[PDB]
């Protein structure tokens, strides 16, 4: 229902306030430093989740901690098709995580996707082009699926012409 | 804005030498590097690297000229300038996790340190075995400690902490040091007194300082706000929140104005008047410290930060 | 097996003002009772509910006015309702909300939603 | 030092670094690898002005490694090569260390212990018989901890390079049938960290290459401290694969195997030797002391050695002893455990706790004669 | 009735095809696939883009080696398969057009190289249990296979259940100790030389010594020398001199026919007789960074195995895999052996005193006929086996647990 | 590993730097006494060569070692200018006057093993190295050439000239300083 601009929008400045990291050697082990948002063995350093969404299908949730924030994003499969097409292109690109630096091997459940910014990445990479890349994730998810859809109709037709046309 | 990138890596801390001369920092791993102004351009003199991890906090005793050190090694050594070379002595520190901060007391007969075991070691020189022992403020910190400042009395000692409340505390070492003086804040001040909590509840507390007549503390929260407790107030505290990112560090430049910065990138000015007790956004990363002036009346201050390198401010 | 040893561990005024047209002090209205402090679960759904009922209510082109007159920290629990509306998607809900928020961020900016992300007392 | 003016140095000889320096110090004054190597020329790596003598010891051999062919002159607390071991004390005692006249020295050395006889008998033969001390004294490695600790009972967890021993003292008496070894320690868990490098496609495969692995697990590797959530924490994210910069400056990523390679100190079927880890093996030594030290040994575990600094070690083995004494002591009675008091000490100090602990002794001892053999007899 | 089990083994040279139950494979294929190469006009700014149905356009096999108008792509890269996309085609011929079994009702053993990342097993098994749709699958390790293939085809009576397995294909050599039938994984050593860095070495050899030889024909050339005139020497430095002095006879003339003038070319063919499998036992020349010869690691190997089957498996150590069919390979790996073993024990005895003389050690190193296709061979046996259908991944195990029921292996 | 090391280090054998003046059985003038053993270091360099620059790793047992290296980076030179010769005569010619140039001598710039050889201090080492390194060279390169042309035509053989890339270790006695 609601547009995309202000979704999208709402988002950005809702991120922009999450990627606030710090470094943080952790309490409970000697002295591992290690993501308190996937740790979380202590819970005063973990921030209020927060969520935005735009229907009731496409969701947006934000989990802050001292020195991490895993974003986990829903997107609406539409059709039985593609269902199958999603799950399958979100599995090629987490099948890659060690070059998408700032992406989980496993969604969080319920979830198609799942980010996590570290402190160490906000000050490694540019941090605005962090949230550049989720939003720009964000666009082009859907379009990107809508092409798979037709380009596997298209196949399907030319393999029955390959079929019919010898009789 | 004077500006110059030691490092691309986050300065993860630096302390200034007596006349300026020098600066030591952290290049994001376990040495530190004291660099000297070799006219308009800085060359490093010295390289300290005893050091098994990365070291959080670096102070620099301004009449001593001594250099203490602590870091996630859970180690801290005070650097002392043998003829030419730095060389480190051991601090019994006794924590079971990382060290955070460490700040020399305005007399330089002892220093503390704040920690992720949820204790502050005040630390202090026993001679008999050439090396520096501690004593633990304890009871009421329920969670690691993020910063450090002292009075200027060198006995009441103001932290800040996760547990989103600051604290003063009475860390008066009868060992070392004549009874206090009574103050605002109390006449009581035997060890680990608790003299004030923080009304806060909300945020982690970055960054905690007191005025240079010591009546004042102010802190700086994630929750992008700025308080100032005021002793004469009876401990009435001023509260400003804002609108922009939060503030990790701040510093009084007189009795009467702070500069706080944060994840903004760029410092800010807050006043405060003793009529009304509010402060006010006078406006305009990691650390803030003064370069000549004092608190009292600074006339430059310089800032550190994670998107690296070293500015000065007047 | 030594490895696997688990060790060591209102709305009656909201109504009220909303059938007469007050809409921007409706929207105060909803506002005066944070149940912050409760431990009750159901009345921070109901709190959440009747707030959500004047910002559906509110016609878009009025929202302008009504956020600039909260104060700061009217702004504030604005954003901790509006971020909890989000939780609970229905078909307009979501398009109204994410207008609410573009205004309540134009008053409260970036730092408004931190202390949303740092409230510790979870409305 | 001597009333006499002797200086009496201590030199803790051990099997990676020589850690080295004078009584009463709180310090070592230098740490340098028992390293010994020689010239090699070779097709891949460059030549330069930087001349290599032909026979380079210690940290140089260290440093310029690629140049050399470098030998370890002792494995497993055994010396292997008296002839290198002669150069690399040569290199100790010599004009880039303890510029030492050694006959105007008294020496403490150590020894780790169920050694063999003979190499003891080598080792005090030529402290007389080549650098001719004014006097020697051999000190067990066990009890040097406790003294650098202050203390005099516990049971020492010593991990060093070569071997890993446990050794209960209670009072000050000796235990001696209690001592076990563990043939785990560090160049295992550095054998190790090559063979799981090699599966993730880098080959090292040079003795070189051997240092350059060691400086990957010194600054990359931590022992797990809960070893299901470690590989949960792989599996479900990228966070582990942290990159390291050869010398050369190929970089390489390093992932779970920051803390598979520790772990052979706790499930030793990883690598190739049969037995159980070391707090199975503490636990099955304390469960072997007189009935009634046994609760005082739970409130001294002492460690000792390098191999004992990977993060959350001493977390994990405090861990896997309350885990053991619920299970065959307590008999599941989750709630007794809460008296069950337990204190691993891991002073941050640890590395040099041997050598502290002879600095403290040599201290004590220095004017005290009849204690170093002396005379050359 | 009930179907066969499908074995494929997929090598670095030579793919192997059939069914469970039979002597031989069904096709020895070599692991190549050629795919059209027009699309190189477009991408010169990205890799190729398929559409349509142009990606069934593609010949693997003898059918793909030399055809005019096609890229020959080869997946298979120190056995690791490098890209998954060219290999996810080679299966889809491998199993409709070769074999033609329907996947819905046929086992699948499908065969590993020891070295194989876990990652690189998640994803063999989500090809064939999700791309395909087998009802169940077995990765098996290549070397257990071939060390069954000697014992099920060695004397009766000599079936020792224990051997050190050399296996060297096309990539990459691995020397496996096995007791009891149970492999000794922690004492596993792999030496990075086999057929393709001989083949290599001599390539360039010949580049330097001998051209003349047509680019395209370079590698095939160095490939038939290989196999033809080939041999391990006894002693490097001595023959260089053999063949400076008599080069008359030790010189052997090749005759090749040029692929696209069908002239007729021939060369000398000459150090790179003995040079080639020399890297064997100087991996130093082929590798920059290994300098162990084989006749050092197996014996490294041996030594940190238990001490009561050092005996056993110096008496059957096993060779498996084409490149160790070179002539005369075993007669030195023995000698070297056997010279380092000897000494071993004569050290022992003056450390004590001649006291106590120790048994000598019969080091005994044994070649069959199976060696092109042993793995195959051995997998063929086990998949006839009803105790293969229990040891399975069953496709249901694969509905209730993900790719990570093949994340372990033998190490 | 082990790639061909000199046998000939008897103990009565003088040494300059880190090179060891092994007798040699020519009738060239030079410093070192005349040999008469059928083998000699000229020739245990001409007899490993081929095999020796195959290996890519050296290890230095002693001195004799840094002097039969040196005599494999010379042949490893002079196969360069034989295999553009057209007679045994031009090449027999040419290598003599090949020897005589001023090669660079021990820590000398250019010379590629600064690292492994020591400069030589005195007027009385200096010289006479020069002077035992010239008669290697001049021997080294006359008995290539008469076994690097094959009679029956004078061809610089096949064989031989092969190895002309294959640079020792990719050490060039030539220098990488030109
Ligand atoms: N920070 C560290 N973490 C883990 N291991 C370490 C660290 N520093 C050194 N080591 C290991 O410590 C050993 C050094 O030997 P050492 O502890 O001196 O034993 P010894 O005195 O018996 O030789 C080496 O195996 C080295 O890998
Ligand atoms: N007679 C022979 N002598 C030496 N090598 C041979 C001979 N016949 C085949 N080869 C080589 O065996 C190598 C490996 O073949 P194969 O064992 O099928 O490898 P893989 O099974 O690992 O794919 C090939 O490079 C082939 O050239
Ligand atoms: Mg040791």
């Amino acid at each position: 229902t609601a547009t995309l601009r202000p979704y999208l929008s709402a988002v950005r400045a809702t991120l922009q306030a999450a990627l606030c990291l710090e470094n943080f050697s952790s309490q409970v082990v000697e002295r591992h430093n290690k993501p308190e948002v996937e740790v979380r063995s202590s819970k005063e350093l973990l921030l209020q989740p927060v969520t935005i969404s735009r229907n009731e299908k496409e969701k947006v949730l934000i989990e802050g901690s001292i020195n991490s924030v895993r974003v986990s994003i829903a997107v609406k499969q539409a059709d039985e098709i593609e269902k199958i097409l999603c799950h399958k292109f979100m599995r090629f690109m987490m099948m890659r995580a060690e070059n998408f630096f700032i992406l989980r091997r496993k969604p969080v459940e319920g979830y198609d996707i799942s980010f996590l910014i570290t402190n160490f990445h906000t000050e490694q990479m540019y941090k605005h082009k962090l949230v550049d890349f989720v939003i720009h994730f964000m666009e082009e998810i859907d379009k990107e699926i809508s092409e798979m859809k037709l380009s596997v109709n298209a196949r399907a037709r030319i393999v029955a012409e390959e079929f019919l046309k010898n009789f | 804005m004077a500006y110059h990138s030691f490092l691309v890596e986050p300065i993860s801390c630096h302390a200034w030498n007596k006349d300026r001369t020098q600066i030591a920092i952290c290049p994001n791993n376990h040495e530190v590097h004291i660099y000297e102004k070799s006219g308009n351009k800085w060359v490093q003199v010295h390289e300290l690297k005893e050091h098994n991890g990365q070291v959080t906090g670096i102070d620099w005793a301004p009449d001593s000229n001594r250099i203490v050190t602590c870091g996630t090694d859970r180690n801290a050594y005070v650097w002392t300038l043998k003829g030419r070379t730095w060389k480190p002595t051991l601090v019994i520190l006794r924590i079971n996790r990382a060290a955070r901060c460490v700040r020399w007391a305005p007399n330089e007969k002892k220093f503390a340190v704040g920690s992720g075991s949820r204790v502050i070691s005040i630390c202090y020189f026993e001679q008999e075995n050439d090396w520096w022992v501690c004593k633990h403020i304890k009871k009421p910190i329920r969670s690691t400690v993020l910063s450090l400042d002292w009075h200027p009395n060198s006995v009441l000692l103001a932290a800040g902490s996760c547990d989103f409340k600051c604290r003063i505390f009475s860390a008066y070492i009868k060992e070392v040091e004549e009874r206090p003086a009574p103050t605002p804040w109390g006449s009581k001040m035997p060890f680990g007194e608790l003299m004030f909590e923080s009304s806060s509840s909300c945020g982690w507390v970055h960054g905690v300082c007191f005025s240079a007549n010591g009546s004042r503390v102010a802190w700086v929260s994630h929750d992008s706000t700025v308080c100032l407790a005021d002793a004469d107030k009876k401990m009435a505290v001023a509260t400003l929140a804002s609108e922009t990112l939060p503030l990790l560090a701040v510093t009084f430049i007189t009795e009467s104005s702070l500069v706080a910065a944060g994840h903004d990138c760029f410092p800010v000015l807050f006043t405060y008047d003793s009529a009304a007790g509010k402060l006010s956004f006078g406006g305009r990363v990691s650390q803030i410290s003064v370069l000549s002036g004092g608190k009292a009346k600074c006339s430059q201050f310089c800032t550190t930060g994670m998107d690296g390198g070293m500015s000065i401010w007047d | 097996r030594f490895r696997k040893v688990d060790v060591g561990e209102d709305e009656g005024e909201v109504d009220s003002c909303l059938r007469q047209g007050n809409m921007t002090a409706a929207l105060q209205a909803a506002l005066k009772n944070p149940p912050i402090n409760t431990k009750s679960q159901a009345v921070k759904d109901r709190a959440g509910s009747i707030v959500l009922k004047v910002l559906i209510s509110f016609k878009a082109n009025d929202i302008e006015k009504a956020v600039q007159s909260l104060d700061k920290n009217g702004v504030d629990l604005l954003m901790k309702y509006i971020y909890k509306g989000f939780e609970s998607p229905s078909d307009n809900s979501s398009a109204v909300l994410l207008q609410w928020h573009e205004k309540a961020l134009a008053a409260g900016g970036v730092g408004s939603i931190v202390r949303v992300l740092t409230a510790r007392k979870t409305v | 030092m001597d009333s006499q003016g002797r200086k009496v140095v201590v030199c803790d000889n051990g099997t990676g670094f020589v850690k080295c320096g004078y009584a009463g110090s709180n310090f070592p004054e230098h740490i340098f690898p028992a390293l010994v190597g020689r010239p090699i020329i070779r097709s891949t790596t460059k030549v330069g002005n930087i001349e290599i003598k032909d026979l380079m010891v210690g940290d140089e051999a260290s440093e310029l490694r690629s140049m050399l062919e470098v030998n370890y002159p002792m494995e497993n607390g055994i010396v292997r090569n008296w002839d290198d071991m002669k150069h690399l004390w040569d290199y100790t005692f010599g004009p880039e260390k303890l510029n030492i006249d050694t006959r105007n020295c008294k020496i403490l050395l150590t020894e780790p212990p169920m050694n063999p006889t003979k190499n003891r008998e080598k080792i005090v033969e030529v402290m007389f018989e080549t650098y001719q001390f004014s006097g020697v004294y051999v000190a067990i490695q066990a009890v040097l901890t406790l003294y650098a600790q202050g203390l005099l009972t516990g049971v020492v967890v010593d991990s060093g390079d070569g071997v890993t021993h446990i050794c209960p003292v209670y009072e000050g008496f000796s235990l001696p049938h209690l001592t076990r070894r563990l043939d785990i320690a560090g160049r295992d868990i550095t054998r190790y960290l090559i063979k799981l490098l090699l599966l993730r496609g880098y080959a090292f495969n040079h003795s070189a290459d051997f240092e350059t692995v060691r400086m990957i697990k010194e600054k990359l590797c931590y022992v797990g401290y809960n070893i299901e959530q470690e590989q949960k924490l792989a599996l479900e994210t990228t966070v582990l694969v942290e990159s390291y910069t050869l010398p050369d400056g190929r970089i390489i990523k390093v992932g779970g195997e920051r803390f598979e390679a520790p772990e052979a100190l706790f499930q030793p079927h990883l690598i190739n030797v049969e037995g159980v880890g070391v707090a199975e093996l503490l636990f099955n030594t304390i469960q072997a002391a007189d009935i009634d030290t046994r609760s005082e040994f739970y409130k001294h575990i002492v460690l000792s050695g390098g191999s004992t600094m990977y993060p959350g070690l001493p977390s994990r083995l405090e861990r896997e002893l309350k885990q053991l004494y619920l299970e065959r002591v307590l008999k599941g009675d989750v709630e007794k455990l809460s008296k069950f008091k337990i204190r691993i000490e891991d002073p941050p100090r640890r590395k040099h706790m041997v050598f502290l602990g002879g600095a403290v002794l040599a201290d004590i001892m220095k004017d005290k004669d009849n204690f170093w053999m002396t005379r050359q007899e | 009735g009930r179907l066969p089990a499908c074995v494929v083994d997929c090598g670095t040279g030579y793919t192997k095809l059939g069914y469970a139950g039979n002597t031989e494979p069904q096709f020895i294929i070599p692991s190549c696939i050629a795919i059209k190469e027009s699309a190189k006009v477009g991408d010169q700014a990205q890799r190729r883009v398929m559409k349509g149905v142009d990606d069934l356009d593609f010949f693997i096999g003898d059918e793909a080696i030399e055809k005019p108008t096609y890229a020959t792509k080869w997946p298979i890269r120190h056995g690791i398969v490098e890209d998954w996309d060219l290999m996810e085609r080679f299966m889809e011929q491998v199993i409709f057009k070769y074999l033609r079994a329907e996947p819905e009702d046929h086992y699948f053993l499908l065969t590993e190289p020891p070295l194989n990342t876990p990652e690189n097993r998640e994803y063999t098994a989500e090809i064939m249990f999700e791309s395909f749709n087998v009802p169940g699958l077995y990765i098996a390790v290549q070397a257990v296979l071939a060390l069954a293939a000697s014992w099920t085809s060695r004397q009766v009576g000599e079936r020792t259940l224990t051997g050190t397995v050399i296996d060297s294909g096309d990539g990459v050599t691995h020397v496996i100790p096995v007791a009891e039938g149970y492999v000794i994984g922690s004492c596993i050593k792999h030496i990075p030389i086999a057929g393709r860095d001989i083949t290599y070495f001599i390539q360039q050899l010949l580049r330097d010594r001998e051209v003349g030889i047509p680019p395209e024909q370079s590698l095939e050339t160095a490939k038939a020398v290989k196999e033809r005139y080939s041999y391990v020497c006894p002693d490097l430095v001595k023959e260089f001199n053999k063949y400076d002095t008599d080069g008359s006879k030790w010189i052997k003339q090749y005759t090749g026919i040029n692929a696209i003038s069908k002239k007729e070319f021939s060369i000398d063919v000459g150090y790179e007789r003995f040079l080639g499998p020399e890297i064997f036992f100087h991996p130093e020349f082929a590798n920059p960074d290994f300098t162990q010869p084989i006749s050092e690691v197996v014996d490294e190997v041996i030594q940190n195995c238990p001490i009561d089957v050092r005996r056993p498996l110096y008496k059957n150590i096993v060779l498996s895999g084409g490149s160790t069919m070179f002539r005369d390979f075993g007669r030195r790996l023995q000698r070297d052996l056997k010279r380092t073993v000897d000494a071993r024990l004569k050290l022992s005895e003056e450390l004590s005193g001649g006291r106590l003389k120790p048994k000598p050690i019969d080091v005994q190193v044994i070649t069959h006929h199976m060696q092109r296709y042993a793995v195959w061979f051995g997998g063929s046996m086990l998949a006839s086996t009803p105790e293969f259908y229990q040891v399975c991944h069953t496709k249901k195990d694969y509905e209730e647990i993900g790719p990570s029921i093949c994340r372990h292996n033998p190490v | 590993m082990p790639a061909y090391h000199s046998s000939l280090m008897d103990p009565d054998t003088k040494l300059i730097g880190n090179m060891a003046l092994l007798p040699i059985r020519s009738q060239f003038k030079g410093p070192a006494p005349r040999e008469t053993k059928d083998t000699d270091i000229v020739d245990e360099a001409i007899y490993y060569f081929k095999a020796n620059v195959f290996f890519k790793n050296y290890e230095i047992k002693n001195e004799a070692d840094r002097t039969l290296i040196y005599i494999t980076l010379y042949i490893s030179e002079c196969l360069k200018k034989l295999q553009k010769c057209n007679s045994k005569s031009q090449g027999e010619k040419e290598m003599y006057t090949l020897g005589i140039t001023n090669f660079p001598i021990p820590g000398e710039p250019g010379f590629p093993l600064n690292a492994i050889y020591a400069k030589p201090a005195n007027k009385q080492e200096d010289e006479v190295m020069r002077a035992y390194l010239q008669q290697l060279r001049q021997e080294t390169g006359l008995r290539l050439c008469e076994k690097v042309f094959d009679p029956q035509n004078d061809k610089p053989s096949k064989w031989w000239t092969c190895f002309v890339k294959r640079q020792f270790m990719n050490k060039s006695l030539s220098g990488p300083g030109q």
